[PDB]
């Protein structure tokens, strides 16, 4: 698919995706909700080729969900992240590849501290502030870099995130149909229904 | 005794006793009648039930248009025989445009249960086979044993009381072996020989079963009603 | 490459060039293009050295391993061992080889096998890029049942033309004959076959 | 064929009992005594070498206690040969789970790894068990110091306080009686060798008939040091509890 | 004790009981001969008439291998069968490779290998069969006679089967008696007195005689069998000499 | 690469440069190119300067197991044999062009390798990007019945031919002599014509020149008793 | 009592099944004995035809293995033949892979070693035969070296193998404690052949005509055996001195 | 065909004991005495060749083997199936380390391998135990000189000195007595050569002896010159002569 | 498209005076896109340090591979691996993928805890060894690094001295170069002392 953003503050993650799916010529659907919750405290958008963005989302919760449940325990995002970047690696030389970019948006809550992964298809994965995927970082990073703060509360957060989604809308050829934002924090993952 | 344990073993007088248990399945096997002349080639089974609500458990199975056999002992170690027979005729007339020789059948059916004779792990087949066919060479009549031993008859009989019927063919031998250009009068004498090996129970409508091969007739199997006039 | 065996009275002669190129450029002036598979029966190798090399090398191995077994091959057995390779393996090579031998029964025996991996039994053979230039000449000129000292120089004179107008021919004219008195080695310089 | 020479050594008895896993289990009751103690600030372990010479090289040998990690060590009671095949299996499963998940294996992942491979060979494969019990002793994150023990069935369970190879009933009883709660390192390296002391089959406990360690955070910070005795280590500890 | 329970066990003698036991079913089987004459082999069988219903002429025992080599075998007949089928496929990867027909002392091994070869393992069975066979090749006629155990010589003549002691004695006259060497017609008509005579061990059933040969004049090198004229001429040879 | 091999009375001597390079730039200035297949077999590699090293190691290794096995002390044939079949089964693409060269209890060998697995007998080979400039010196000064002293001057006289005109090579010229009966004696930096001259100034900075942000000790020491 | 069926080892430390293959060895009873000469290794059977149906020629227990390796079997000819395929095949393989022809000595162990394999392995028997390899080695000289069915070899100055393998045995220990040299000191490989075969006769009390031996003769580059008229010749000249 | 034999055939007896093991190590104490003293600066293996006939040369027959440059092994009991394991040891300090860290093993890992091998014939299917006890005396930069003996079982250990085979018990007392930690290899070839002579029925000479030492680095056995870092190996057979000169300060 | 040059980065290393640096920058792209400023391309196995530059999966994937290696290898031989074993261990590790390579250029440093003897090696993609005495270099703008080591230095340095240097040599190489930058990294290696030191830089 097209746009996923990230963006770690103080006290949680925020992931913002896009909505629309194009096959070629129509835009066939325009509410399609591009993330996968992991476990109660991670969560993974994605985007890439069709059919193998769903797949190796589903597989990886599957994966996390089966170790949740033998163990009695919620892995660290930064475990979790390591994880699906190994998956990928392997992948990136098998015989077909998945051709999927992630944005792993997790809260630890053994340090309680949100943390934001960037990983690629070819599995580089890297902890960042904010982060994206494909064209979207080239339209918003330029605003991010100026506005960022550590110390952001949630709600100035979702205002940087409007201007950086405002940007987009403005210079972008294609119309995504907006974005589904969703926050992850100590209290697990909810989504902002108005934005 | 201590040597029939497996099929990989010889006795010390060399003999392979799991394979004269195999034989001895036959024994136990219902009646069944083979016979030929110089332009047909009959095959005639008394069917066993089970009791009077089952039943007769068929006996006939058909190879291809020109072949097919009669059976006696273990009904599953027929069908896959059968079904390697019908591999085999399938393979020579698909890859060769040609009908397999009824004695090339045998070889092959001889050298299948070799295989299960000589190896651990396996058994043998347990039950015996007459296949009667007509090929280039005319009608044919074989009795298979699976010892792998495989012979061409003028006639025979296996299974339970199956030498009344052997003796009366023996006999017979030169007045069924003339009888050209007459399936009717060839199952008769089919029948008749079968009939030597009855006791206390006789020849009825869902008891018998015929199959007949021959110059210009394919492989056809006859049960129920379409027997009653050979009763 | 110029190859050739010729049969003749008293057995069968092989014949080649030395010169071996990667491009233009003459990697070996001194190559040895006659190769022994058995005692009596060598071959002519052209084509892709690494081919003909690894081919050679299995044919004496399958051939000493017969040897051992049911004593001295046939020319014929030879010839058929290299068609066995060259024909399976069709996609993979590109070996030209001409096999010659001695037997006392048979007596002296060409084989040649082109590119395809087939088998043709000859008098006489001639292969590798030099020899389009000599099939006139070879063709007027051979004759069967020569003497050693003819057949001698009926190879030396084809060889001379072939490496006079190829250019990936030249060099020494190696010779191996193959009779019932044993086996012979030939070699000819420049200065002896230049000036025919 | 070969059947006939096939001791069959995965069936139940009649009683519903594994005969090789029990007599697996005989085996390993004439091996030397391990034993593992658990305390608030750290782990011992402590066993007994197999009848020695004076000759053996002890500085250089090592029959009883391994290293499977820096986290994680075992004791061993049983085949030492059969020891090795699962105690570097064991290190491989460890370091593939650090390659997978850039964080130390927790303990009882290892032993559950471990015992499920003891497991399968009572179930299939037709060969005999693994003559070895293990006492893991290991510290992560989630429970801290950990004990466990395993054998030839493939059961494991965890433990404050726990011996495995000869006289373990007697062992057992003097653990039972001495063992606190609230007890330290520095007590539990005690109580391990007295109860060795007690249990020994030999006339007279000594430095060159043992092997010692302690997984302690006696290691400067928030980290923890494993620490394999040396000989000499071994004898000063003797002297210090008393018992040399 | 047990040693003879399991193929490929020796013995304390130093003796593989399964195979010896082999034998007893080889002895058991009809009688079969070969016979090595001037320029060729001549094969002979005995087969017993079980029944007037057997088809004369019809169950053949004698099996060619490639065009060249004759094969006859006394006891368990699909292990016969079994080794035969294995020998032309040993002629025809020899002849894929080497283009000559195989030679008969190559053959005779590839033969012996594979019998040898059940004799190794206690999840096989031995062969229950002795098998004569030859033919001609390059080198001239060779008669060749191979045993469970895997053993095999190159014979004058041979013979194995209920009435093999009968038919050696017999060969041993007509080896004594011809140092020259005997023609391959004259090898025929031997070779059907001697099955006549052997059949004394087997005089309950009557019998029925096949015969077949390859010889360099005869039959151009080729494995024939003796039909017919030549046949019946030898059948009557035959009752000849047993009156 | 201009690599060398050159027979003489008593043995074999073969010699090679010293420069590695990636495309235009040279990586090593003093680069070892004779390898050792075994104490009295060695060989010099051009081409694919990895696959050189690992076809190298591997027959090295597997000819050690075979003297050892064997209890005679490994054959130049034997590491021929070995080298050729491995590299015809690759088609080429392990790109290890080798010359071969050793003494055994058979005598003093002298073998070239291809890529392909094609092999070669002489006297006198050179192989690699100078070997057209080697090859000139050596049909130029090449006779029969060299001594040993004769043959390591037109080895290394061949290498100097590829130094000086082949911008493949250069640097300085490796030796290694194998004489029958006697120990090879491999000769590293037999000859030195390319020292670089002393720089026209120092370019040692004060201490202090660079800007820095952080400092931190790093523990390269594992977990500490206590 | 299962441990006398398999190669497993018995309460004793011992594989029954390794002694009775031993014993197999002894069945054909037939003697063999090897010598080695200056320039040459020679080797002689004793050939038993029993039956006057056999052909005679092809009663054979000496193997041609290469052109340079000749193989005595001591043995039944089944396990002889088995041994001999493979060591032929062995030998090709050898030459194949590393250039040079298989030493006498290394073949010898690699049959051995496959040996030893079928000592410790269940579900292959022991070959019931003792091999005796002989060569001329192009870097050892003359040699014979012995393998047997618990995969034990080693070199020999000369040696004997059969039922009376003890007095062979002895009588040629005698003369090497006399001659104090590890070899027969003789220029012709002709009279090291009337040498094993005179100390055969002395040792085993029998005489011996053309037909009642086999002899086998190894030289630089080629091993071959003798026909029945080239012993004739050999035993005729023992006979006139 | 194919094995069959895809099960266990040592096992546990109902007293705990592994039979064929217990079988094994029986074949061992019938075999002939081998023995190993490790001195300051290095280490001595010795055994008796006890040759099986007069007609056979000895020489042929190597009990005591070179593993690597700087180990060797020599055992007691069944002798083929010393010579198999140390093909296989050979070739496991090639593939399972030499390819891969381009320098030999430290004794005690190959060690380790060999015992790991003898291991699984105890544990494989349709195999027997090896029926050897090995003594494997070795060199290495940062573990100095060692000696480790390895049983059928697959277990192992180092020692100061020791003996295996069939007078061990005597041996190793004699031993006992006679080793300290100050002795210099010459002493320990000395004590070696005494230990030996208790055990040797017969001949007791160079010939009948087979003795080897791990020491110094022998440049002279090296093969080349030229490279520095290469010194040559520490593995040294002792010849018939360096032994009978010895024996004369015996 | 070209696998070496995606992500950008260099890696250099030399040797003075009883003592090893290594040095970094810490960059990581796609393309021209910067992503990352953090990431560092130095690691260390007890105190053998390996730099990776090339394909940062391939970085990541072969960091953790001698992490497992290295760690294995310790518990067996109860010692630390050296330099010297480590650099066959790296070669053997890329040659086995001889025919699917990591796209990577490593190189190792450190110092021999025995000899005390300094050590530095550089590796194509596929396990080919360059050992030198003086300097090694590797990534995007290794043609650059190579004009500022060869000039700049002069065997023996002292560890202070020999840290301008090495710095100097991977800022300027780093500033001609677009996907190198963005921070770098200097270690100081000594027998038994290791000091980093981050360097401020141009952002750009
Ligand atoms: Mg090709
Ligand atoms: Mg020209
Ligand atoms: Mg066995
Ligand atoms: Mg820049
Ligand atoms: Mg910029």
């Amino acid at each position: 698919m097209d746009i996923i953003l990230g963006i770690r503050v103080q006290d949680s993650v925020i992931l913002a995706s896009s909505k629309a799916v194009t096959r070629g010529i129509s835009v066939l659907k325009d509410s399609d909700d591009k993330t996968r919750q992991l476990s109660p405290h991670t969560l993974m958008s994605f985007a890439g080729e069709a059919g193998d963005t769903v797949q190796f989302a589903e597989y990886i919760q599957a994966n996390i969900q089966l170790y949740s449940i033998r163990e009695d325990y919620e892995l660290s995002p930064q475990a979790v992240s390591s994880f699906v970047r190994q998956e990928l690696a392997k992948s990136i030389r098998s015989r077909r590849p998945y051709q999927v970019n992630v944005l792993i948006g997790g809260y630890d809550k053994k340090k309680n501290k949100p943390e934001l992964y960037q990983i690629d298809y070819l599995g580089t994965k890297v902890e960042l502030p904010y982060g994206a995927h494909g064209y979207s970082g080239f339209y918003t990073f330029s605003l991010l870099d100026h506005h960022y703060r550590p110390d952001m509360t949630t709600e100035e957060g979702l205002d940087l995130l409007k201007l950086c989604v405002q940007e987009l809308e403005k210079r972008m050829p294609m119309d995504f149909k907006g974005v589904i934002v969703k926050i992850v924090d100590k209290d697990g993952i909810r989504q902002v229904d108005d934005f | 005794n201590n040597y029939d344990g497996d099929t990989v073993t010889f006795s010390p007088t060399g003999r392979l006793f799991q394979v004269e248990y195999a034989l001895e399945a036959i024994k136990q096997g219902s009646v069944t009648v083979g016979l030929r002349s110089n332009t047909h080639a009959v095959l005639v089974a008394l069917k066993r039930n089970a009791d009077e609500l089952s039943s007769y458990q068929k006996k006939i199975i058909k190879c291809d248009e020109h072949m097919g056999l009669s059976l006696a002992g273990l009904a599953p170690d027929a069908r896959v025989l059968s079904n390697y027979l019908r591999q085999q005729c399938n393979y020579s007339s698909l890859v060769f445009n040609r009908k397999l020789a009824v004695e090339r059948a045998g070889h092959l059916l001889c050298d299948k249960a070799q295989k299960n004779t000589q190896s651990y792990g396996g058994r043998p087949y347990g039950v015996g086979l007459l296949i009667i066919g007509y090929d280039k060479s005319g009608a044919h009549l074989l009795e298979f044993q699976p010892s792998g031993n495989v012979t061409e008859l003028y006639g025979t009989a296996i299974g339970a009381r199956s030498q009344g019927a052997k003796t009366y063919l023996e006999r017979t031998l030169d007045t069924f072996i003339k009888i050209d250009g007459n399936p009717d009068e060839l199952i008769k004498a089919g029948v008749e020989a079968i009939s030597q090996s009855l006791r206390d129970e006789s020849l009825t409508v869902d008891n018998l079963s015929i199959a007949i091969v021959g110059k210009d007739t394919p492989f056809t199997i006859y049960d129920g009603e379409a027997v009653a006039k050979y009763i | 490459t110029s190859i050739m065996a010729v049969t003749f009275k008293d057995g069968v002669i092989l014949g080649a060039d030395s010169r071996t190129t990667t491009g233009a450029y003459i990697a070996n002036r001194v190559t040895d293009k006659l190769t022994r598979v058995h005692d009596k029966i060598w071959c002519c190798r052209s084509g892709s050295a690494a081919d003909t090399q690894a081919i050679a090398d299995i044919v004496q191995y399958h051939l000493e391993l017969y040897t051992s077994q049911y004593g001295t091959p046939s020319t014929e057995t030879a010839a058929s061992v290299f068609k066995e390779l060259c024909y399976e393996n069709k996609d993979n090579l590109t070996a030209g080889i001409i096999v010659a031998g001695y037997d006392d029964k048979n007596k002296g025996e060409v084989y040649t096998i082109p590119l395809g991996g087939s088998v043709h039994k000859l008098p006489y053979a001639i292969a590798g890029s030099g020899s389009t230039f000599i099939y006139g000449y070879c063709d007027k000129n051979f004759r069967e049942n020569m003497s050693k000292e003819e057949t001698v120089d009926f190879i030396k004179h084809s060889l001379s033309q072939a490496i006079k107008w190829d250019g990936s021919s030249g060099g020494v004219i190696r010779m191996v004959v193959l009779t019932a008195a044993g086996v012979e080695r030939l070699i000819f310089y420049p200065d002896e076959y230049e000036q025919l | 064929g070969s059947r006939r020479y096939d001791s069959r050594t995965t069936i139940f008895s009649p009683e519903g009992r594994l005969y090789q896993v029990e007599y697996a289990l005989e085996s390993i009751s004439h091996a030397g005594t391990a034993i593992g103690i658990m305390a608030s600030d750290g782990i011992v372990l402590a066993a007994e070498r197999k009848v020695t010479s004076t000759l053996l090289e002890q500085d250089t040998s090592t029959e009883k206690l391994y290293k499977l990690n820096d986290k994680i060590a075992v004791a061993v009671a049983g085949l030492t040969a059969d020891a090795e095949i699962l105690i570097n299996t064991a290190r491989i499963h460890a370091q593939n789970y650090l390659k997978t998940y850039n964080e130390d294996i927790p303990v009882e992942i290892l032993v559950r790894r471990l015992s499920d491979i003891k497991q399968g060979y009572t179930q299939h494969g037709g060969l005999r068990p693994f003559g070895v019990s293990f006492i893991y002793a290991g510290y992560d994150d989630r429970y801290g110091y950990q004990l466990y023990t395993s054998n030839p069935s493939g059961n494991y369970t965890g433990w404050k306080a726990i011996s495995v190879g000869a006289n373990t009933s007697a062992a057992q009883t003097l653990l039972q009686m001495d063992y606190k709660d609230d007890m330290k390192v520095d007590d539990a390296i005690e109580l391990a060798l007295k109860t060795l002391s007690k249990t020994t089959d030999s006339s007279a406990l000594t430095y060159d008939r043992l092997e010692f360690a302690t997984i302690r955070k006696g290691a400067n910070d928030g980290e923890v040091y494993q620490k394999i005795f040396k000989p000499q280590e071994i004898k000063d500890i003797l002297v210090k509890t008393g018992i040399t | 004790t047990g040693y003879d329970l399991s193929n490929s066990v020796f013995s304390p003698d130093g003796r593989n009981f399964q195979v010896e036991y082999a034998v007893k079913a080889v002895e058991n089987g009809t009688t079969s001969i070969g016979i090595k004459c001037n320029d060729g082999v001549v094969f002979a069988v005995e087969k017993l008439i079980t029944s007037k219903l057997l088809v004369p002429q019809k169950n053949v025992k004698i099996q060619v291998v490639d065009r060249h080599i004759g094969c006859v075998y006394s006891g368990l007949i699909p292990d016969g069968r079994h080794l035969v089928n294995r020998g032309r496929e040993e002629a025809a990867s020899f002849k894929k490779l080497y283009k000559t027909p195989i030679p008969i002392p190559a053959f005779a091994d590839r033969l012996g290998q594979y019998v040898q070869a059940h004799t190794l393992y206690n999840s096989v069975r031995p062969f229950g069969v002795s098998t004569i066979f030859g033919g001609v090749d390059k080198n001239g006629a060779h008669l060749y006679m191979l045993e469970p155990s895997g053993s095999y010589w190159g014979y004058k003549g041979a013979a194995t089967g209920k009435g093999r002691q009968s038919a050696k004695a017999e060969l041993e006259k007509l080896v004594d008696h011809h140092p020259e060497g005997l023609s391959a017609r004259e090898a025929v008509k031997q070779a059907a007195k001697i099955i006549y005579l052997a059949h004394e061990d087997n005089k309950e059933k009557d019998f029925e005689l096949e015969i077949s040969w390859c010889s360099l004049s005869e039959t151009n090198g080729l494995h024939k069998f003796v039909k017919g004229d030549l046949l019946q001429e030898a059948i009557d040879f035959a009752q000849k000499e047993i009156n | 690469t201009t690599i060398v091999g050159v027979k003489f009375n008593n043995g074999v001597v073969i010699a090679a440069d010293t420069r590695s390079t990636q495309g235009p730039i040279v990586a090593d200035k003093n680069c070892a190119k004779l390898h050792r297949i075994s104490p009295k077999i060695w060989c010099a590699g051009a081409g694919t300067a990895a696959d050189t090293e690992a076809v190298t190691q591997l027959i090295g290794s597997n000819i050690e197991l075979h003297s050892l096995y064997t209890s005679r002390e490994p054959r130049v044939v034997s590491a021929l044999q070995m080298l050729k079949q491995h590299l015809f089964k690759y088609q080429g693409h392990i790109g290890a062009y080798l010359i071969v060269a050793g003494v055994d209890p058979t005598g003093s060998h002298l073998f070239s390798i291809h890529a392909e697995g094609s092999t070669d007998v002489g006297y006198y080979l050179s192989l690699g990007s100078g070997s057209l400039a080697a090859m000139a010196v050596l049909e130029s000064h090449w006779k029969q019945d060299l001594t040993k002293e004769e043959a390591i001057k037109l080895a290394s006289d061949a290498i100097q031919a590829g130094i000086w005109n082949d911008l493949g090579s250069g640097s300085n010229v490796d030796v290694c002599v194998m004489e029958i009966g006697k120990d090879a004696e491999y000769l590293r930096n037999y000859l030195t014509p390319n020292v670089r001259e002393e720089k026209q100034k120092s370019y040692k900075f004060p201490r202090g020149t660079t800007a820095v942000l952080k400092e931190s000790i790093v523990n390269i020491c594992d977990i500490q008793e206590e | 009592g299962y441990d006398r069926h398999i190669t497993i080892f018995s309460p004793e430390g011992r594989l029954y099944q390794v002694e009775y293959a031993f014993k197999a060895t002894n069945q054909t009873n037939i003697n063999s004995l090897a010598v080695r000469g200056k320039d040459c290794t020679v080797v002689i059977s004793q050939k038993k035809v029993p039956d006057k149906l056999l052909d005679p020629t092809t009663v054979s227990y000496i193997f041609c293995i290469s052109r340079t390796i000749g193989m005595v079997v001591n043995g039944p000819i089944p396990d002889a033949r088995n041994a001999a395929l493979r060591a032929k095949a062995e030998a090709a393989e050898f030459r194949y892979k590393y250039g040079y022809d298989m030493p006498c000595d290394v073949l010898a162990k690699r049959m051995a070693n496959l040996s030893q394999i079928y000592t410790q392995r269940a579900y292959m028997r022991p070959l019931g035969v003792i091999l005796t390899f002989v060569s001329v080695d192009e870097e050892l000289g003359p040699s014979i070296y012995k393998t047997d069915p618990a995969g034990y070899y080693v070199g020999y100055k000369a040696t004997a193998t059969g039922p009376k393998q003890q007095e062979i045995t002895t009588n040629l220990e005698n003369h090497f404690k006399k001659s104090k040299i590890d070899h027969i000191n003789e220029e012709s490989w002709e009279k090291v052949v009337e040498f094993a075969i005179t100390h055969m006769i002395d040792a085993l009390g029998t005489e011996f005509s053309k037909n009642d031996l086999e002899v086998g003769v190894a030289t630089k580059d080629k091993f071959f055996t003798l026909s029945a008229e080239n012993i004739e010749e050999r035993l005729v000249a023992i006979a006139e001195q | 065909m194919t094995d069959r034999y895809s099960f266990s055939l040592t096992t546990f007896s109902p007293s705990g004991k592994l039979g064929q093991i217990d079988y094994a190590l029986t074949a061992v104490k019938q075999g002939v005495t081998s023995l190993g003293i490790k001195a300051t600066n290095g280490v001595v293996i010795a055994t008796e060749k006890k040759s099986s006939s007069p007609l056979a040369m000895s020489e042929t027959l190597s009990k005591v083997s070179l593993l690597t440059p700087d180990i060797g092994a020599v055992y007691s009991g069944m002798g083929p199936d010393y010579r198999v394991l140390v093909d296989k040891s050979r070739k496991v300090a090639h593939t399972s380390y030499k390819r891969i860290y381009g320098e030999y093993p430290p004794t005690k890992l190959l060690v380790s391998e060999v015992a790991k091998i003898m291991q699984e014939a105890t544990q494989s299917g349709g195999v027997r135990p090896f029926g050897v006890s090995l003594l494997i005396a070795g060199h290495d930069e940062f573990n100095g000189f060692s000696l480790y003996q390895v049983d059928p079982s697959g277990s192992y250990f180092p020692w100061k000195a020791t003996a295996i085979g069939k007078g061990s018990v005597a041996a190793k007392t004699f031993l006992e007595k006679r080793w300290n930690d100050e002795l210099e290899l010459e002493d320990a070839i000395h004590i070696a050569l005494l230990t030996l002579k208790e055990s040797v029925e017969g001949e007791f000479n160079g010939d009948t002896i087979e003795l080897a030492i791990i020491g110094d680095e022998n440049p002279d056995l090296l093969g080349y010159t030229g490279i520095p870092t290469d010194k040559g190996p520490r593995f040294r057979k002792l010849t018939s002569q360096e032994i009978n000169d010895r024996l004369e300060a015996l | 498209s070209d696998p070496s040059s995606i992500n950008g980065g260099i890696v250099v290393a030399m040797t003075g005076k009883d003592c090893v640096a290594i040095a970094c920058d810490l960059r990581l792209g796609s393309q021209s896109l910067g992503v990352s400023n953090k990431f560092e391309k130095i690691f260390h196995y007890g105190h053998v340090f390996l730099g990776i530059t090339g394909l940062a999966t391939d970085v990541t994937t072969l960091n953790e591979m001698f992490r497992y290696k290295t760690n294995l290898y310790k518990l067996k031989e109860e010692r630390a691996i050296e330099p010297e074993t480590f650099t066959q261990l790296v070669s053997s590790s890329l040659y086995e993928r001889r025919f699917g390579p990591y796209f990577v250029g490593p190189v190792v440093a450190g110092i021999n805890s025995k000899s005390g003897k300094p050590f530095i090696a550089g590796f194509d993609l596929i396990g080919c060894i360059d050992e030198a005495k003086d300097f090694i270099v590797s990534g995007t703008a290794s043609d650059q690094l190579f004009g500022m080591c060869e000039s700049l230095y002069e065997p023996n340095l002292e560890p202070e001295d020999l840290f301008e240097t090495i710095s100097q040599a991977l800022l300027n190489a780093a500033d001609r170069d677009a996907l190198s930058g963005w921070g770098a990294v200097v270690y100081i290696i000594k027998k038994d002392e290791v000091v980093k030191r981050y360097l401020k830089m141009r952002q750009d």
